[PDB]
């Protein structure tokens, strides 16, 4: 989606731009924000030779899954717990991205309405 | 493909050809047999409705109208028999057809196999060599002075004659040569 | 090898859609003189056929039986 | 009644849709008779040599010889310099040459000007 | 309609002659007068070719640098190296999102 | 040559030509391995419009 | 797609005959791509290679 | 795709060879019973081509569709992909209905 | 292998079978030399339908010029035999 | 290199002293031996050329051409002895004498160290070719073909003679080594422009450049089979060899004098390839094929890069072999049916299967199927042209598509379809014809196995 | 009657396809490319007496 | 195996072909049912798709329309 209809038909002014995002500071509305940490070392990721795209924040679960797959080679049905853990981490990552998108839309809608109504106050 | 054509078609010939074409294309449209039978009976009734028109002008006008309707309503992908001039197996076996004169150039070792076949071949060749002049003279007699007017050939009439120009019709390769 | 054609008098449009076609052409004063030539396509072992959904679920019964017995074996095999 | 079909060069008119074959005259029938007579005489002339037992070789066809001679050797003797011939020859023999010359000269002048300014990204261009 | 007697007679004679020719095309019983272990496939088609290929690769192709190149094997935490005997440490105390 | 009758007994069956008859100037363009001008079910100038 | 095709194939059993639409003619004749692109470019190429290049 | 496409063409060839080199579906009747193994193979191949769950087609086509849906992509391309994957099932259905269901339409010398 | 070696007897049997499945022709009154126009009293359209029925039975089409000429089952059988190279 | 020249001069009296029924055998055997001897010239150096004496030298560009000439002589002998069977003994010996003299002139032309000696030999090659064409051709057009072949060549070659003597009066030498070491740039003046044109036009007309090629279809169609073989395989390559030699003294003027010839070569390549699509004579099609390939060679020589020179050398060798094979293939059918029309005899694969295989291989090499040396040369030239300008790929691309089209058109028209009914004199292929085709085709693939032997001195 | 040739042809196509698939440089890949193209040309016109197959 | 033409009758069928066809149809259906019973997530999706509207401004950190 409904967001596509809202942006291409409704007011595109208060709709987030996927290419230009975010437009607000990361600590704007939050008093303080924890820095997102990483578990797998750059050297570990290089040694595992994951990919330039699989080296996300869930890379450690992927490394564990690959090690378990190599160890349990003939039994190709034993790597279920590690696969589930990696999928769960990727799902949490997607949830975080959805949250980021959600945050951008409200801030844009809230900021623009607040500044236009302050201009309205200044217009009387 | 076997009969000599005529200088032109007649009105009834054209009507019959259109009737066959329309029935075939209707069968192409009506895939199932009962539906085809229904609409083919309807088509036959429609064809024989105007069967008794003594005015040839209006008959040809109706034929023109029917041909126009057929061209508008023909099937773009009609059914073709596999060996018909548009079918999937039309000229499939033409590459396997070898003319009989090629056997004259076989090496004697190749002809050492199949002795009886080549004896029969020699008999056939002697027959042709003996009958050629009689065929030519019969054609000379039966031909009108101003040259032939059709592509129809006369048959044999005398004691042991053969129908003139028969060698390449009788000795066709085959329909499934190899 | 050495097989002869069946009797031509057993082909009847009786009880096949050709019957219905003949009735609708009789309602118009017409007639269908070729139905017996098509009666063999409905007469014998071609009398009945499955539907599309019936064709898609061809071997569903045997497969379902095997699946059920295997699932039961799984359920009363974890009791070890 | 129905939508009409109009013929084109690469999609011709069907015989059954041709008005000329539905209004005929005895003159037309005579013409068809003469055409069939000529065709039959040629067919008999061919078949007489085709079935000849003593014939070894290729049956010469004057029609094929006339076709090849007309397509090759008869062309220049029947050529006249006309405004149409001159214009078509000049166009189709001259225009492409200067068109391609202009294209290639412009491209190479642009490339050379870019090379002079030192901005062409010729890195790794060892082989030419 | 139909044939004329001339066409019918000519077709009859041509049909007789054509059937005679087709009958003559048949072969008599003697016509083709011709004038005068188990697993050996796996040896001459698999074993022998792989002997020549392995010999050609082991002593000729690999006698020059960079002719057979294999991408480096993946290394995972907790692995031990065959040559050096070095072991790789574990992975930074997983947060345990159980 | 595609428009010629395929049920006729041509001297050359593949080429659909008869010995001694006048040959079209552009026969090699029309040998039926090539450009075909046979009538179509849908009109030209209507196929072009729909395709474009 | 399954259900729509099944309906459109079941309706062929009816004793009803209607002439095809232009959409059917477009689909069946492959959008007329081979009918036009195998006749116009080939004709112009061969005709130009005889009339102009050779003659 | 290699597997089921090759086997679909192979079943088509089997049907063509049995019915005296006939390729038109309008002259192919009820082969569901006359050709049991060919019918089974063609049904399995059609179901795999249409990405029926847990079949060979599914482990690629399903992921392809769900990856087209979750990407920053041309919208017209997505729409045409969906329409085409419907038309796939439609054409597969046509072969089965025409070639295997109904009454015979082939010449009488079986 | 492939289809058996079609013979003249089989061709005649199939032709007579198709003709006796025709409602406008009486079975017993029909003979192998029966004429379609004279003996059986059929018009041209019935002859066209019979030619199409023969085409369906043998799986191959017959050209219109050739088709118009055949008038008795003997001519049909002879044309079929000459077409398919049947000599026995 | 008298160890090759003297044996040919001995071929002459060996032919004129042989018995009336052993001339072909003796000529063939000793021609093959001379070819085997000439095979030793392929041992070339990496820096300079083999300088045998003050008069003769062998480079990495002329050694494959000499090998091709010496290998082509026996093939011409085998191809000629069929249609010369009814000829008298003296005239057969004269025909062999013409062929031997042509080989001797060609061998001396490719190794002359001076440009005037090269000119004299490259012009002496005219007399045997003209005599062969005008005396042993079949039709009355052979006289006009000989006139066209003579005057097109001489009208280009005489200004070259004037320019050569002028250059020797100016610089003091025409020796190629001195010319190369003491090279000086050409200024931009009308005198220098006309000197460039005089030094280039003779080789251009020899290739021949599009618009100056009208002599070639006449001469190559009206000649006997050996004449066609040597005209297509070796005599066209004289222009390319001479152009690569002479361009040493033409810089930097070529940088812009090459434009009209480049445009002519590319567009006329397209035009001659298109002409091949509508051709009723089977030999004229092969002639126009030669014109297209030589236009590519002209482009490669004109753009003056190492890759273009390598491609030009490879393409010249490959084209010589392929075009000679195609001419022999057409001559077999001509000897069978006594007509050159392509659509007369059809469906020949049914009657002659092995000859059909030879046709297929020849037409596959004509369209440059990889990894044949035809494609190696074509691809090197295409890459060099792309570096010259990125827009050449369009013209080059069109040519590749057209060449495939007309090659397979020739193959399908001659071999497939149904055999003409009236022609019943198509006898089985003789052992001689099959051996001729095999000796044409096997060296092509053998050279593919080791392509540095035909890549020229720039390798 | 030429099944042996047909089998040889099929095998040739398979070899060219492996050459295409395992090629590491563009020239080898082009060799496989054109090889499979020529093999398909020869196998499409298997019945070489039929005009449509050659087309 | 010898099967002769029938001429307008149902063709002759050997027991083995029906046995094979039924066996393979049954094994396909068993495979589908078993793989759905053990891998239903592959068709029904595994993780719950959340709804953005039910996210509080506290965790999303947007100001109460004043600053
Ligand atoms: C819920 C969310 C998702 C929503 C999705 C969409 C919701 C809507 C659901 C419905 C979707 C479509 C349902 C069916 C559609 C039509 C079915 C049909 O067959 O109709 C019959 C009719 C022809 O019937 P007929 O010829 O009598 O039948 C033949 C005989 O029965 C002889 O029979 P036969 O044996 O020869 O059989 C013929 C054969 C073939 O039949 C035909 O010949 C016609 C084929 C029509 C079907 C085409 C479908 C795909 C269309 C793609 C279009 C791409 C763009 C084209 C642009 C063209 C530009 C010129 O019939 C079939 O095999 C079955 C056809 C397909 C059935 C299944 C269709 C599935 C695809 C569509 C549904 C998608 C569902 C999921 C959607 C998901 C979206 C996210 O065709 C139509 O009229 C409808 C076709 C649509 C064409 C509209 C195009 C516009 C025309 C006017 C142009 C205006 C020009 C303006 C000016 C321009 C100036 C430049
Ligand atoms: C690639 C496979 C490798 C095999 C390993 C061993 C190969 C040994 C072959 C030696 C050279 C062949 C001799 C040429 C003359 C032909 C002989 C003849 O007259 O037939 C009578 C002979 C007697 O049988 P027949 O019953 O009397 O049949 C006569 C009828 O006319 C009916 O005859 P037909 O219907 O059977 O047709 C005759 C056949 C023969 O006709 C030909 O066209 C064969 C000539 C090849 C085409 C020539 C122009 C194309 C340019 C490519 C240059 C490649 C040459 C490399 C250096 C080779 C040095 C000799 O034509 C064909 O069947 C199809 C031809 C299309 C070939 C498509 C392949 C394109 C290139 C593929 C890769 C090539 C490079 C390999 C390495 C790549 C990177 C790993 O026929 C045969 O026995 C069959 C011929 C064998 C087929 C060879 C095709 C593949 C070989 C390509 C070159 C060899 C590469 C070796 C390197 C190892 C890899
Ligand atoms: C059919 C195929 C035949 C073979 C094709 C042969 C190709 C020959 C073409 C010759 C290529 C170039 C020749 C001369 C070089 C430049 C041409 C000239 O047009 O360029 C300008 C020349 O300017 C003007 O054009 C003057 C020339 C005008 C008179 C020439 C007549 C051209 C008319 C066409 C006749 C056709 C010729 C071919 C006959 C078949 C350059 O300006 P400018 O800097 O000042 O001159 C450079 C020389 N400088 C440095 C010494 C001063
Ligand atoms: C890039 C440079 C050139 C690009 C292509 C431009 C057009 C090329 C013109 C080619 C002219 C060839 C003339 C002679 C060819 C041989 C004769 C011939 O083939 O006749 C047609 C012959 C027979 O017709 P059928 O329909 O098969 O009938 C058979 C049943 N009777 O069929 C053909 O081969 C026709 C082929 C011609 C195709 C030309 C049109 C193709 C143009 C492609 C443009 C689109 C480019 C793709 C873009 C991709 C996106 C990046
Ligand atoms: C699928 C879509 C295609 C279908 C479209 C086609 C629609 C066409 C339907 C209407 C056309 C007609 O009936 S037009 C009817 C034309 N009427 C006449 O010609 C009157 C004179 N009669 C004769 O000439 C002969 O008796 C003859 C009748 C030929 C019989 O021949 P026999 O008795 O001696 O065998």
């Amino acid at each position: 989606g409904a967001h596509l209809a809202r942006r291409y038909l409704g007011d595109a002014s208060k709709e987030p731009d996927p290419l230009r995002m975010p437009t607000f500071p990361p600590d704007y509305g939050f008093p303080e924000r924890k820095e997102r940490e990483m578990v797998a070392t750059q050297q570990e990721m290089n040694d595992a030779q994951l990919m330039l795209q699989q080296r996300d924040y869930c890379a450690h679960y992927l490394i564990q899954l690959l090690k378990c797959k190599r160890d349990s080679f003939p039994n190709f049905l034993a790597c279920k717990h590690e696969q589930h853990d990696w999928d769960y981490c990727e799902h949490l990552d997607y949830v975080k991205r959805m949250k980021e998108f959600e945050r951008e839309r409200r801030l844009l809608q809230r900021k623009k309405r607040r500044e236009q109504r302050e201009a309205e106050m200044a217009r009387g | 493909a076997f009969s000599a054509p005529a200088a032109y078609l007649t009105h009834q010939q054209k009507v019959l050809r259109l009737y066959k074409r329309a029935l075939r294309h209707l069968e192409s449209w009506c895939v199932h047999r009962d539906k085809y039978r229904y609409f083919a009976c309807l088509m036959r009734a429609r064809f024989d409705e105007h069967k008794n028109e003594k005015d040839m002008v209006k008959a040809t006008q109706l034929l023109r109208q029917a041909e126009e309707e057929f061209w508008y309503g023909q099937h773009p992908q009609p059914y073709i028999f596999p060996e018909s001039p548009g079918g999937t197996s039309y000229e499939r076996y033409e590459c396997y057809k070898v003319p009989e004169w090629c056997l004259d150039d076989w090496h004697p070792s190749e002809k050492a196999m199949y002795p009886d076949y080549f004896a029969k071949r020699e008999q056939w060749k002697r027959l042709r060599r003996e009958s050629w002049e009689r065929e030519v003279k019969q054609l000379q007699e039966e031909t009108p002075p101003g040259g032939p007017r059709t592509e129809a050939l006369p048959p044999a009439r005398k004691e042991g004659d053969l129908p003139p120009l028969w060698w390449h019709i009788v000795t066709r390769p085959r329909e499934r040569p190899m | 090898s050495k097989m002869e054609l069946p009797d031509y008098k057993q082909w009847k449009i009786e009880g096949t859609p050709l019957e219905t076609v003949q009735e609708k052409l009789a309602a118009r004063g017409l007639r269908d003189p070729w139905g017996r030539n098509e009666a063999w396509r409905y007469s014998g072992g071609f009398a009945n056929n499955v539907s599309f959904v019936g064709a898609l679920l061809k071997g569903f019964k045997w497969g379902f039986a095997a699946f059920v017995v295997a699932v039961g074996a799984e359920y009363y095999l974890e009791s070890q | 009644s129905f939508p009409k079909y109009k013929p084109s060069r690469l999609a011709t008119l069907p015989a059954t849709l041709d008005p000329a074959e539905y209004d005929i005259s005895p003159e037309t029938r005579k013409a068809q008779a003469e055409r069939l007579a000529i065709r039959s005489r040629l067919k008999r002339e061919y078949l007489l040599q085709y079935n000849d037992p003593n014939r070894l070789g290729v049956i010469e066809d004057p029609a094929l010889i006339r076709w090849t001679y007309a397509r090759s050797a008869n062309i220049y003797p029947n050529f006249r310099p006309t405004p149409k011939t001159s214009l078509l020859g000049a166009l189709f023999g001259i225009g492409p040459l200067f068109f391609w010359y202009y294209v290639f000269k412009t491209d190479r002048d642009k490339k050379e000007k870019l090379i002079q300014e030192g901005k062409l990204d010729q890195t790794f261009n060892i082989s030419y | 309609s139909g044939y004329t007697p001339d066409e019918k007679l000519r077709l009859q004679q041509l049909r007789e002659l054509r059937r005679r020719w087709l009958k003559d095309q048949e072969l008599s019983p003697r016509e083709p007068v011709l004038p005068p272990r188990h697993s050996i496939f796996a040896v001459t088609h698999v074993l022998i070719p792989v002997w020549i290929i392995h010999y050609y690769l082991k002593y000729h192709v690999t006698a020059k640098p960079y002719t057979v190149v294999e991408r480096k094997p993946r290394i995972f935490p907790g692995d031990t190296i065959l040559e050096t005997g070095e072991v790789i440490p574990l992975m930074k105390e997983f947060p345990d999102q159980h | 040559q595609q428009e010629r009758d395929p049920w006729y007994d041509w001297d050359h069956p593949d080429l659909r030509l008869n010995w001694g008859e006048p040959i079209h100037w552009d026969l090699d363009m029309y040998i039926r391995n090539r450009v075909d001008t046979s009538p179509t079910p849908v009109s030209w100038n209507t196929m072009c419009k729909h395709l474009f | 797609g399954f259900m729509l095709a099944l309906e459109l194939n079941n309706t062929t059993y009816y004793l009803k005959f209607k002439y095809p639409s232009q959409t059917y003619k477009f689909s069946n004749m492959l959008g007329y791509y081979p009918s036009i692109m195998h006749r116009l470019p080939t004709y112009h190429n061969l005709s130009m290679s005889q009339k102009s290049a050779s003659s | 795709h290699a597997f089921f496409k090759a086997m679909l063409f192979m079943c088509s060839g089997s049907i063509i060879h049995s019915l005296n080199d006939e390729q038109d579906i309008r002259k192919m009747g009820g082969l569901y019973k006359a050709m049991p193994f060919t019918t089974t193979a063609l049904i399995i191949g059609s179901l795999a081509l249409t990405g029926m769950p847990y079949l060979t087609g599914f482990y690629s086509k399903d992921l392809i569709i769900e990856a087209v849906n979750m990407s920053y992509t041309n919208a017209w391309a997505l729409l045409m992909t969906l329409i085409a994957t419907s038309l796939t099932a439609a054409y597969s259905t046509r072969i089965i209905f025409f070639a295997f269901l109904g009454k015979p339409r082939f010449p009488p010398l079986v | 292998s492939d289809a058996p070696p079609l013979t003249l007897e089989a061709i005649k049997d199939r032709v007579l079978y198709v003709l006796k499945l025709y409602d406008k022709i009486d079975p017993e009154k029909l003979s192998v030399n029966s004429h379609f126009m004279k003996d059986l009293g059929l018009d041209s359209l019935d002859q066209v339908e019979i030619i199409m029925a023969m085409e369906d039975e043998f799986g191959f089409e017959i050209p219109d010029i050739d088709a118009e000429k055949l008038m008795c089952p003997q001519e049909i059988v002879d044309y079929i035999a000459d077409k398919k190279d049947v000599y026995e | 290199m008298l160890k090759i020249i003297i044996p040919t001069t001995m071929l002459l009296p060996m032919t004129w002293m042989s018995k009336h029924n052993m001339i072909w055998i003796n000529a063939t055997v000793h021609s093959l031996l001379i070819s085997l001897i000439s095979l030793s010239l392929l041992n070339q150096l990496g820096e300079n050329s083999l300088n045998f004496s003050l008069t003769f030298f062998s480079d990495s560009l002329s050694a494959p051409l000499l090998v091709l000439t010496t290998w082509l002589l026996p093939l011409m002998l085998m191809a000629s002895q069929s249609h010369l069977s009814k000829e008298t003994t003296t005239r057969k010996k004269l025909y062999i004498t013409m062929l031997i003299l042509l080989q001797l002139f060609l061998i001396m032309t490719f190794t002359a160290t001076e440009l005037i000696l090269f000119y004299i030999l490259f012009e002496a090659t005219l007399v045997p070719t003209l005599i062969i064409i005008t005396r042993w051709g079949n039709q009355t057009e052979r006289l006009n073909a000989g006139l066209y072949f003579l005057f097109y060549t001489l009208a280009g070659s005489l200004p070259l003679l004037v320019a050569l003597v002028y250059i020797q009066n100016t610089t003091g030498s025409l020796n190629f080594l001195i010319i190369h070491y003491w090279s000086h740039p050409l200024s931009n003046s009308w005198s220098n422009i006309f000197m460039w044109l005089a030094c280039i036009m003779a080789f251009m007309v020899k290739m021949p450049l599009y618009g100056l090629h009208l002599w070639l279809p006449k001469a190559h169609v009206e000649a006997p089979i050996a004449g066609s073989m040597v005209l297509a395989a070796v005599l066209l390559k004289l222009g390319g060899y001479g152009m690569m030699r002479i361009t040493t003294i033409l810089n930097p003027l070529t940088n812009y004098m090459a434009y009209p010839f480049l445009m002519l070569s590319m567009w006329g390549m397209i035009m001659t390839s298109s002409i091949c699509l509508r051709q009723t004579d089977l030999k004229s099609l092969i002639a126009y094929s030669s014109v297209s390939h030589m236009a590519l060679v002209i482009v490669a020589i004109m753009i003056q890069t190492p890759w273009s020179f390598m491609g030009a050398t490879a393409l010249m060798i490959a084209h010589g072999l392929t075009s000679s094979m195609l001419f022999c293939l057409a001559n077999t059918n001509y000897e069978r049916v006594h007509s050159r029309t392509m659509i007369l005899a059809r469906g020949l694969q049914t009657l002659l299967p092995l000859m059909a295989t030879w046709w297929l291989v020849a037409s596959l090499t004509n369209l440059a199927l990889p990894p044949s040396i035809n494609l190696i040369g074509e691809l090197f030239i295409i890459t060099a042209s792309f570096s010259w300008s990125n827009i050449t790929i369009i013209l080059m691309g069109m040519n590749m598509m057209i060449t495939a089209l007309y090659s397979l058109y020739m193959l399908i028209t001659t071999q497939r379809g149904k055999y003409t009914h009236h022609i019943n004199n198509i006898k089985p292929s003789f052992t001689r014809e099959n051996a001729l085709m095999a000796l044409h085709i096997l060296p092509l693939l053998l050279l593919t196995l080791n392509p540095k032997m035909i890549l020229g001195p720039l390798y | 009657p030429f099944i042996n040739r047909f089998f040889k042809y099929l095998l040739l196509f398979l070899i060219t396809m492996m050459i295409l698939v395992t090629a590491n440089n563009l020239f080898q890949l082009f060799i496989g490319w054109e090889g499979v193209g020529i093999m398909s040309f020869l196998l499409i016109g298997w019945w070489h007496g039929r005009t449509d197959a050659n087309t | 195996v010898h099967i002769e033409p029938r001429y307008r009758q149902f063709p002759q069928l050997t027991r083995s072909q029906l046995i094979q066809a039924e066996f393979f149809s049954a094994t396909m259906w068993f495979w589908i049912l078993w793989r759905f019973w053990h891998d239903s997530d592959a068709v029904l999706g595994h993780f719950p798709y959340p709804d953005p509207s039910q996210w509080t401004d506290e965790e999303l950190g947007i100001l109460p329309d004043d600053e």
